[PDB]
């Protein structure tokens, strides 16, 4: 019934199905991971180490990575996250020499509650209910230096202990994951890291290991 | 900069009220008058028969 | 955009020989090919066709059995191989390009031709055989077949097409109707069922030479004899 | 200071002043008028085509003047031309950046615009000597995230984005020629009027705002809504036009009387409205919802005559054709339909 | 050639009972032996000869046959 | 006179009404059950890399839940096989390879979990879906391999007492042969595949198992589920089959074994029947993806 021109019509859409075919086949064997922060939170370090929106790329042991940077947009949070549903994982960014620092647009407000108030909204999303986050807390060795000074009883006014290099990160750990309210479905990982650093690459790949396991065992109905 | 702000819309406000009013029902009527005219041209809201359909299977 | 072919030497009447042409401008891999043959001072008929992909190759009855066509998309060049030939097999060959889609404009580029010297079917009737003219008036050209070119979609696949002296064939209208890209708004095509007008408003001294009317119904093509035009 | 006090009272006193010409015009309402009209029938639509091929969300689609072709934008990476027909592929562009949230096609058929997530506006010349597509020009002013583009003519173009701004360029030269100001918000949707004088902007700040595109400033502004605004459309005459919000409920205003006409919602709503069109004549509403399925009113009774339902997932993009016999639906499940 | 012999056997006939009897006798029963089976037969005193001879003659030949009756599930 | 002088009957015993029974039950859910799987799996091959594997465990299920009413008849008429000589060498070779190939496609299915388990990195690079149709090839390969013997050596019998023609198994006086297709139908039948299953599964439980993310309760009840299945619907079989394999076509022993062949076949078929009822539970959504298509 068709022409002699239905047909090559038809050939070329055949070849443009398959080259989307083979174009997607090759789109799904890249890891994709998104990284947040605060502005001040170390992130031109943490890209320097592994390494509108910024695409980064590397590879490590046959691993291709992607990262996504979107902290120059500048505009309302909730009207473009749901295009970042299916990210592997969420690489959140702390720089906890902060605790005494005060917000240029107010001097009563804080920092640190600001990156916990972010932590919070990102963690308790409908969109992130199966997404692990990788949490870097920057710059400890300012942390330090800077802890003997001055405490951290300014941020936290409930805070009791030694007031040394442990105590001080271990509660800001424990107060940063206990903001989670999942803890089943949704695991989260903690690691220090300073200027000079070269294992937090490790970390990630260890991460996103694990996800790829789990993510595997659930396609095919044995977890 | 808060002065030239107050300005800017104060000055809006003034040329956002300086404009001709009709009244509702005369609106209403030719909008029914417009529906009513262009229906008998609407291929969605009355099924046309299958052989003058493109999308026909 | 060019499309440059050789490799055309004197055979003895029996023998074989290959021809080559590489194209440059253009993304080679998403036109499908067509090979025209011309004999010396006659018409000119479709010879062979490979699409893009390699997927479907046709080629003429008068020549089936004998010819072999290939392409090679890394290198851009198509190839012709003349197996067995006879002494009607003398002419000049064309190169011309082809797509297909919805809008498209086959038959838009034919490139030059090289040269060869040995030492069902649609009928398409044009009655004209010359012209006198002098320019600034109008003229009409008519082209026949026999079997309706009118597609159960409304489609018309009829094809109009010009040649200069000493110079390569350029498109005028596709589809009876459309008028072609490069080419002044004076001509015009229309018709009706198996009945087809070309008309020129205003001739200048460029629109001297031979017309051919083209059908693309059925595999094979079959053109129509030249209609001359002279001063 | 006492300026900014007496400055804020001459506003509140303005605003006022608005509000009492707006009552005082407001004699009888359309549903008392509307009343003795024959009530619309029952309706069914049936899909006829199905259109496959993405391989993620589907984010844009945008009818051609021929009422054949059409363009969908997905985060793929890829923008594919349609013939709807026959269902095939005409072309399909590959793009630079995979963040897409809006696609445009010309009326004349010669180019395709497209942007998201990279404050550029690409667009796309179909027709070229070479045989393939290129790009043309890539239109780089704004700070913040496309959300519409609409073309005006083959050498025009209207842009909306997130920086609360909207801009007029040019694509032979490259530049803004006249920038629109005013809004609280950010900017999601627009509509450009047939006669290519007026277009509507519609903000996260429950406002709409009328511009027109040689004077470049603000006539109307337009109030009622209580969320952000998702989706806008004129109705065919250019009078009127249609508010979808994310507070389950559209509402239509008119432009002649500054004031609002009706409201459609129902109780057993509760989800947000994603895109919102006409029919030819104007007497059909199309509404797309996040309940996975699509709704259709009557555009003068307010009552509900059909539901379109036939997608797994949210309901992102709807459009009608200009000759008004198809309807094409796109969702997050990357299939197409049309529905006749 | 069981048919045949089983025949020539049966050739020596007088009555259509006795027929029957070395028919019954031929019959492929195997969790029992002839003798047993003939302990069951009371009938005709003259059919018990005729049935165990047959049956005798039956089971001898049935044996050395090489076949096995496997089933359609293997 | 049908009835013989003789009081001796010919009427059926217990175990063979229980296995009508069974395959009548077996026939009647797993031909649904198939049905819908395989419905439901052709949809989403095209996309899913796991459906393939699954697609051709229903389809052989399928085929071998058909081919039950001929044994269902073949138990009435006492053994009796009217279709003539071809059938008798051309259909046992088909139901054995349905058999054979719902094994070996289990064993894969295991040793591909197993390789996305453990090396995770080389299978998000180098693994598609052709792999996958050459496994699957590799396997229907295989179990035509090994059920060529019962094209070789399957003939017909005629019995004049009551007249009736068998279809068998005749060797002509040659053990060695019998005993050699046995040991390989046993050995590359069922200890290769248990072995596979129970190695893959539990280095793949101790892994799962050795990290927090990876850990849960559902893993331990489906490969416990498939194993003890697999194990103890199949080891009456083959114990059978390879006890009468052995032995004289006249001992007691035989003849006790004889009593109780066609309940171990329906007692292994039950396993085709068990098998997509796992598919659906232990998947998401399954109402889901049927109300889909």
């Amino acid at each position: 019934t068709l022409s002699a021109e239905d047909k090559a019509a038809v050939e070329r859409s055949k070849m443009i199905d398959r080259n989307l075919r083979e174009d997607g086949e090759k789109a799904a064997r890249e890891v994709k991971l998104l990284l947040l922060g605060a502005g001040e939170s170390g992130k031109s370090t943490i890209v320097k180490q592994m390494k509108g929106i910024v695409e980064t790329h590397f590879t490590f042991k046959d691993l291709h990575f992607k990262m996504f940077d979107v902290g120059g947009q500048r505009s309302e949070r909730k009207k473009w996250i749901h295009c970042f549903e299916g990210v592997t994982a969420i690489i959140f960014c702390v720089a906890l020499s902060d605790y005494d620092l005060v917000l240029a647009e107010d001097e009563e407000m804080n920092r640190m509650h600001e990156s916990m108030k972010l932590f919070d909204s990102i963690c308790n999303n409908k969109w992130f209910t199966d997404t692990s986050i990788i949490l870097f807390l920057n710059k400890k060795d300012l942390f330090e230096e800077k802890i003997k000074k001055s405490p951290l009883t300014i941020c936290y006014p409930e805070y009791a202990g030694s007031n040394t290099y442990e105590e001080a990160a271990a509660y800001i750990q424990c107060q940063f994951e206990d903001l989670n309210k999942r803890k089943d479905t949704k695991e989260i990982y903690t690691h220090f890291t300073c200027a000079t650093d070269t294992k937090n690459v490790q970390f990630v790949f260890d991460a996103v290991t694990d996800v790829i396991i789990k993510n595997n065992l659930k396609d095919c109905g044995l977890f | 900069a808060s002065i030239a702000q107050a300005r800017k819309l104060v000055e809006q406000l003034k040329m956002e009220a300086n404009i001709d009013r009709i009244k509702v029902s005369k609106a209403a009527a030719d909008l029914m008058a417009y529906c009513e005219a262009h229906a008998k041209e609407d291929p969605l809201l009355t099924p046309v028969p299958a052989s003058e359909n493109p999308f026909r299977e | 955009v060019q499309l440059v072919e050789s490799g055309g030497g004197l055979v003895q009447p029996g023998g074989s020989r290959k021809l080559s042409c590489s194209a440059s401008g253009f993304a080679f891999s998403s036109f499908g090919m067509h090979w025209v043959r011309q004999a010396p001072e006659k018409g000119l008929e479709w010879v062979a066709y490979i699409s893009s992909g390699s997927g479907t190759i046709y080629y003429a009855d008068t020549v089936k059995g004998r010819f072999t066509i290939s392409r090679d998309d890394p290198k851009n060049t198509l190839f012709l191989q003349m197996t067995s030939l006879r002494s009607e097999d003398t002419a000049m060959y064309y190169c011309v390009r082809s797509i297909y889609y919805y809008g498209s404009s086959p038959f838009d580029f034919w490139g030059q031709g090289t040269t060869l010297t040995v030492s069902s079917d649609i009928v398409m009737t044009q009655a004209t055989s010359s012209v006198p003219v002098t320019p600034g008036e109008s003229v009409s050209i008519s082209c026949r077949s026999s079997k309706s070119l009118l597609h159960s979609n409304g489609n018309t696949y009829l094809y109009w097409f010009l040649q200069r002296p000493g110079q390569s064939p350029q498109l005028l209208i596709y589809r009876m109707s459309n008028l072609a890209s490069g080419v002044p708004d004076r001509f015009s095509g229309s018709g009706s069922g198996t009945a087809f007008t070309l008309t020129i408003s205003r001739l200048e001294a460029e629109d001297v030479g031979v017309y051919y009317c083209m059908q693309h119904l059925e595999y094979p093509l079959t053109f129509g004899a030249g209609t001359k035009l002279e001063l | 200071g006492s300026e900014l006090d007496q400055l804020r009272q001459e506003a509140e006193q303005l605003k006022n002043q608005i509000r009492d010409a707006r009552k005082a015009c407001a004699d009888a309402t359309l549903s008392q008028i509307t009343n003795n009209i024959d009530p619309v029938g029952r309706i069914q639509m049936r899909t006829r085509r199905t259109l496959r091929g993405h391989l993620a969300k589907i984010y844009a689609m945008h009818w051609g003047t021929d009422s054949r072709l059409l363009v969908s934008a997905s985060q793929d990476g890829k923008l594919i031309i349609w013939d709807s027909y026959t269902t095939n592929k005409v072309h399909a562009i590959p793009l630079r950046s995979s963040w897409v949230m809006t696609c445009a096609y010309a009326p004349s058929g010669n180019y395709v615009a497209c942007g998201g997530l990279d404050n550029i506006c690409s667009i796309y010349n179909l027709k070229t000597r070479e045989g393939n597509v290129r790009v043309s020009r890539e239109l780089a002013g704004h700070t913040g995230y496309l959300s519409c583009c609409r073309f005006l003519d083959d050498n025009q173009i209207v842009t909306s984005s997130g920086d609360t701004t909207c801009a007029l360029w040019d694509i032979e030269t490259g530049q803004q020629t006249t920038t629109f100001t005013g809004h609280t918000g950010d900017v999601m949707s627009l509509s450009l009027a047939p006669d290519t004088r007026l277009f509507v902007s519609g903000a996260c700040d429950a406002s709409a705002k009328l511009w027109d595109v040689r004077e470049g400033m603000c006539r109307q502004t337009f109030t009622g809504h209580e969320s952000d605004i998702n989706a806008i459309c004129f109705f065919p005459n250019g009078n009127a036009f249609a508010t979808g919000s994310d507070d389950a409920t559209c509402r239509l205003f008119d432009l002649r009387a500054d004031q609002e006409l009706m409201t459609y919602s129902h109780d057993n709503i509760i989800c947000g409205i994603t895109s919102v069109s006409f029919s030819k004549s104007g007497r059909l509403l199309l509404a797309g919802y996040d309940d996975f399925n699509c709704n259709v009113w009557d555009a003068l009774k307010a009552d509900r005559a059909g539901v379109l339902a036939g997608h797994d997932n949210r309901v992102s993009c709807l459009g009608v054709t200009d000759d008004g016999m198809a309807v094409a639906t796109g969702s997050w499940d990357s299939f197409l339909k049309i529905w006749n | 050639t069981l048919q045949k012999k089983i025949e020539e056997i049966a050739a020596k006939y007088k009555h259509s009972v006795v027929k029957k009897c070395c028919y019954d006798g031929a019959r492929v029963n195997n969790d029992e032996t002839c003798e047993q089976r003939a302990a069951r037969i009371s009938l005709g005193p003259r059919c018990i000869k005729a049935f165990t001879e047959c049956c005798v003659v039956a089971s001898q030949l049935r044996a050395n046959i090489s076949h096995k009756d496997m089933q359609l599930g293997r | 006179l049908n009835t013989p002088v003789d009081k001796t009957s010919n009427t059926l015993r217990v175990p063979d009404i229980l296995a009508l029974v069974i395959f009548a039950v077996v026939f009647l859910v797993g031909v649904l059950g198939n049905a819908l799987v395989v419905w439901v799996t052709a949809f989403e091959a095209k996309r899913t890399i796991n459906a393939i594997w699954f697609l051709n465990l229903a389809v052989a299920d399928f085929l071998s839940c058909l081919a039950l009413p001929i044994l269902f008849t073949s138990i009435v008429q006492h053994h009796h096989w009217p279709f003539g000589g071809a059938a008798c060498s051309i259909l046992p070779s088909l139901i054995l390879l349905n058999m054979y190939a719902s094994i070996l496609l289990l064993a894969t299915i295991s040793a591909d979990r197993f390789l996305l388990v453990f090396k995770p990195i080389w299978c998000q690079n180098f693994r598609g879906a052709g792999l996958a149709w050459i496994a699957c090839a590799v396997a229907w390969g295989l179990a035509l391999l090994l059920t060529i013997p019962s094209f070789l050596y399957r003939v017909v019998r005629e019995e004049y007492f009551p007249p009736k023609v068998l279809c068998g198994v005749d060797y002509s006086h040659d053990k060695r042969r019998e005993r050699a297709v046995a040991i390989v139908r046993l050995v590359l039948g069922f200890l290769w595949p248990l072995l596979t299953l129970t190695i893959c599964y539990t280095f793949i439980l101790l892994r799962t198992w050795s990290r927090r993310a990876t850990r849960s309760t559902k893993t331990l009840k489906v490969v416990v589920a498939v194993v003890a299945s697999f194990f103890i619907f199949w080891l009456p079989y083959q114990v059978t089959g390879i006890m009468m394999s052995f032995l004289e076509p006249s001992s007691p022993t035989f003849l006790l074994l004889k009593k109780l062949d066609s309940l171990c076949v329906s007692f292994a078929y039950i396993n085709c029947c068990i098998n997509p009822i796992i598919y659906v539970v232990a998947g998401q959504g399954f109402q889901g993806r049927l109300r889909k298509s």
